[PDB]
């Protein structure tokens, strides 16, 4: 794995979040640990870093006074705490590692990134989705499921019990004016199978612990 | 704060092509330039770290060149597992800054979408709101225009679009436009039409439905 | 007319090692006996002079240097030593004629959650020649790229803080140190004993 | 061959006013225009003709004080900062630049790193620098280096909270002294 | 009264307590406010002080790192917070006032003391007392009440609902090895009245909201 | 750290006496000396500051004298509301230090205590513990010695004493010692004896009981 990060977080604006990042292996071995975030559909943005072997931490001016990065050599785990959160802070936070590049006598590139931790900051509260059917009416028909008004990301959706994958399209969610997410999962099938084959979409939203199985029939 | 601007923003290529991505800095950064690859949903992986040095485990077809303000990542004989987004990043001055990225997408022949339209379920209407879904299926390229006409009246500001990532198998995109209104505003009108314009269509295509049936 | 050793040892605040404090002692009568019967000094070593012959000898001047460092760093306050403190903070000469006194001060120098007020210098281009004092705060260029006074990668603030918690090992506990330099010059001596 | 003004204004850390920092500027070409068109400097007073005049040396002093204390950085002013920390002369030939820095100098729970001098026997002559930590004897009894009644540590902290009024907010200050002497000038513009 | 203090406090070892001190005058003017504690049966001990008009705080060497003294000019209230409490910290904390004595150019005496705030630090938990009789058996007889195993202080004791005060001695409580308090309230009466006069001791322990009325009869 | 030492620790006086309390400092403190009065349960009250200045609101019979290392608090014609503990305190050097105090108690004739003993109530025995109380009533002076003998075995470290303040009316003291042990240990033995020695007794007097009656 080489780097694991804490699970996702959901926070109201004004709160604080603290993300963890464990380096697989026994120690840090004089590596440097940096934190870089990426807002939805945006670029990468450095926030700060720490050198556990030295016990030093730097932060960007955009994040001075809000971020605190720490390290625990005993557990070989680095932490990054961001306080006074805003809606703009909703993003994926990667924990990256930098080796000492002897040819330039310092740290000059990220050689390994963690899987990332999603931090969602919004005035919304955890709510389960409402799933509605999109019934059908060359000879190919389309049907689907509209999972609307849930928070936060993510939801997973399959068809039948995973037996239907051909032709399935689950669109990325969208953020409505209400502050809730909504998406639609469609699938194309032959028209001949409309009466003989049964189609069920199963939707799972883990933050609200909701699971729904919705039948999609033509009427 | 050095600004790193990449060119081009998007690029369409096929397997076995030579692809070049240029990265320009607002001021000289010597050879302190790195190239990273990132795929949707996963973390970035390092490719080049000294403007030109190959990271161990990366195929030789990747090569970085350039110095000062102009840099170029070149990949000769593009391979299927190389379609991704590429970022350049400078380490000369704090703070370190990245480029906006360059997405390298699969090139294929023009393919028209299959257009479907879905009225709101009676359940959602009983809830109080109405969502009309228009679906454009398996098209290429991704540039498509979707308009809603309700009783021949063009809608504006009440619809949201969503696009999928490129399909691995047929290298196509899919798009969904959702028009959401209130039960009253929905029942005010009869003919709901999704009007689609795409390169692979001789003329715009309309898919409509009547509110009664 | 005694010498103001109470001002040096019994002060409520001590300086941090990078800004070590120097008090000049002169024109007074110094009684060093309070050292031997103290029985509360973890470190007491003298170089170039006998520990018990202090009351019998006079000097033209006496210099008291004071600061705070960690326990296992007290060994660095000695002639010909190397380490963070001896290289970048406080360097005694080889010919050093004087004494070094240190004692545990965990109760009045640490605090729950940590006392981050005591600093030490972590980076410097060159080493300190004996009795040099560096209090500059210029960002240290550890890499091959310019810093321009901006903190970040390869650009570190040269001073780091001590993590003094009351529940640390004695090595990581705060220790107050006093360094008495005895100076003899072609001049009338002004610091004697009995 | 430009002047290192980035080192002074865009630095991550500023010194506290009692230990105000002085950077010597010489042997470079300075572009002074960026001050006027900035429109983001709350204080800019001189005691536009700068790019055409040269000087043998330039001295940039930098520190941090409160908002309502910026008025004390001027010739013939009195107050805690002007009396005990930083005194400008009457004949002052130079400029004073200051700007709000609440976002990058304060922090939730308070920043107690920026200090200021609260006590001194006498006042400061112009451009004097006092960095002593001698316990102030306020009473009629000796202190002997022990804090307590009538024996006060001469340095107090500001305590910069992000939610303070603009007067109690941290402000970074730069004071440019222009020095003219019998010698070749080495700081010009275009 | 010129200075009023918060009511008594009970704290577990390791916690922190914050005592208040209000100036009845409205402001501080040029006064200095200090805190002096007094352990059970001990002398007075200065711990620290503040000069609100100047914005300065000093602390005794015995309490560095644990005490923080603050002032609020709007409410003219002084606060003293003592962290990492120990059993030894159980004591009465007075806030005293010092005027500027111009003839010596400083603060050199305490001009007014507050009533004091009792801070009890113990691992024990609030428990009500058990009231037992101390019966007479043999011309003056003695009888009483044993109020045992309560926490914390105080308890009040009267006899016959305040009708009996002559000859009564209610002893100050004592702290047993168990960490609970115990005391005895006795009274001497004529022997002739042992059979004709009824004797009742009334015990009140307000922290535990316990109130007991115990008859003491001979045997 | 200046050590203030007061003399004497206790003082026995009558109403209308001239009382002098002396306070000695370990080193010269000039006239930075204060006198405070404190009564049991109440806060301290300032009496004299600057060695001799009278605090406004204090009766004129209080006067301070002395300078350097020796100081004296004088009360001419002691009054009933003046029986209390008096503290001297120096303000010359930090930290400020107090004396151990001087208690002024009412002087009266020698009076022997009335000795009573109470076995544990049957109710408390049902509770599981046994407390034996020995009572010394209305005696003077306060110096009294109490020993416990359980079956002629001297007890040590298992009894606690408590003494009252001097009584306002008859100027006497009262003391109670409680011997606490477990029910089993109580039923193990028979003779419980309280042995008290006091100045007003020609010889120590014992009050004992047998567990049956
Ligand atoms: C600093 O202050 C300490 C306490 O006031 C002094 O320690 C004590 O000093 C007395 C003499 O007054 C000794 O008898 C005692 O054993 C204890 O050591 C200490 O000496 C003092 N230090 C100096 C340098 O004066
Ligand atoms: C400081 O940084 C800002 C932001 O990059 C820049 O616009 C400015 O020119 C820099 N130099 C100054 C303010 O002297």
């Amino acid at each position: 794995v080489q780097l694991v990060q804490s699970e996702a977080e959901v926070k109201k604006p004004g709160s604080s979040v603290k993300v963890s990042c464990k380096a697989s292996g026994g120690t840090y071995s004089s590596y440097a640990i940096s934190w870089v975030r990426q807002a939805p559909g945006q670029g990468l943005e450095w926030m700060g870093g720490i050198i556990p072997i030295l016990g030093i931490a730097n932060y960007a001016q955009k994040f001075q006074g809000r971020v605190t990065i720490t390290a625990d050599k005993s557990t070989s785990t680095a932490y990054m705490e961001l306080s006074s959160l805003r809606s703009e802070d909703t993003a994926v936070y990667y924990c990256a590692r930098l080796p000492y590049y002897y040819d330039s006598s310092g740290y000059y590139y990220f050689d390994y990134w963690g899987q990332g931790t999603l931090v969602t900051v919004s005035s919304a509260s955890t709510k389960g989705p409402s799933v509605f059917p999109l019934a059908p009416s060359g000879g190919t028909a389309a049907l689907g499921c509209l999972v609307k008004d849930y928070f936060p990301e993510p939801v997973t959706v399959s068809w039948n019990s995973g037996a239907l994958t051909s032709g399935v399209h689950t669109f990325p969610a969208v953020l409505q004016s209400s502050g809730l997410y909504s998406l639609s999962s469609v699938v194309t099938v032959p028209s001949s199978s409309l009466g003989t084959q049964t189609y069920i979409c199963n939707v799972n939203h883990k933050p609200s612990n909701t699971k729904v199985d919705k039948r999609v029939e033509p009427k | 704060d050095i600004q790193m601007t990449q060119s081009p923003s998007s690029l369409s290529a096929s397997v076995g092509d030579r692809v070049t991505i240029t990265c320009r800095a607002s001021q000289s950064i010597s050879s302190y330039l790195n190239w990273y690859q990132q795929k949707p949903g996963k973390a970035p992986k390092l490719l080049i770290y000294a403007a030109s040095s190959l990271q161990s485990g990366v195929p030789s077809r990747f090569s970085g060149s350039g110095s000062g303000t102009d840099f170029t990542l070149t990949i000769s004989s593009l391979q299927p597992e190389d379609f991704a987004t590429y970022y350049c990043q400078q380490s000369y001055s704090n703070p370190w800054t990245f480029g906006q990225g360059t997405k390298v997408e699969i090139k294929r022949t023009v393919a028209a979408p299959s257009v479907f339209i879905f009225p709101p379920s009676d359940e959602q209407l009983k809830s109080g709101t109405a969502s009309v879904v228009c679906l454009l299926n398996n098209f290429y390229p991704r540039e498509a225009k979707v308009q809603w006409k309700v009783d021949n009246a063009l809608q504006s500001g009440n619809s949201q679009e969503s696009v999928t990532e490129q399909d691995s198998k047929d290298s196509t995109y899919s798009l969904s436009s959702t028009l959401t209104l209130s039960k009253a505003d929905y029942e005010k009108h009869k003919v709901y039409a999704c009007e689609v314009t795409h390169q692979g269509l001789s003329s715009p295509v309309t898919k409509s439905f009547n509110r009664g049936e | 007319n005694l010498c103001p050793f109470g001002e040096v040892f019994n002060a409520t605040r001590f300086a941090s090692v990078y800004a070590w404090n120097r008090k000049r002692i002169s024109n007074c009568v110094a009684d060093y006996s309070f050292l031997y019967n103290s029985a509360s000094f973890s470190t007491f070593k003298c170089y170039g002079v006998s520990p018990t012959k202090l009351n019998d000898l006079c000097f033209t001047n006496v210099y008291a240097d004071s600061f705070v460092i960690r326990g296992d760093e007290v060994r660095q306050i000695a002639p010909g030593q190397t380490g963070k403190i001896a290289d970048y903070n406080y360097k005694l000469p080889d010919d050093f004629t004087g004494c070094v006194i240190a004692w545990n001060s965990n109760n009045l120098d640490s605090k729950v959650g940590g006392n981050y007020n005591y600093l030490y210098r972590l980076f410097r281009k060159s080493n300190l020649k004996p009795f040099e004092r560096d209090i500059s705060t210029e960002i240290y260029q550890a890499g091959s790229t310019p810093c321009n006074g901006v903190e970040g990668f390869n650009c570190y603030f040269p001073l780091q803080s001590y993590g003094f918690q009351p529940t640390n090992g004695v090595g990581y506990q705060p220790y107050r140190v006093v360094v008495l330099s005895f100076e003899l010059l072609h001049a009338p001596a002004t610091v004697c004993g009995p």
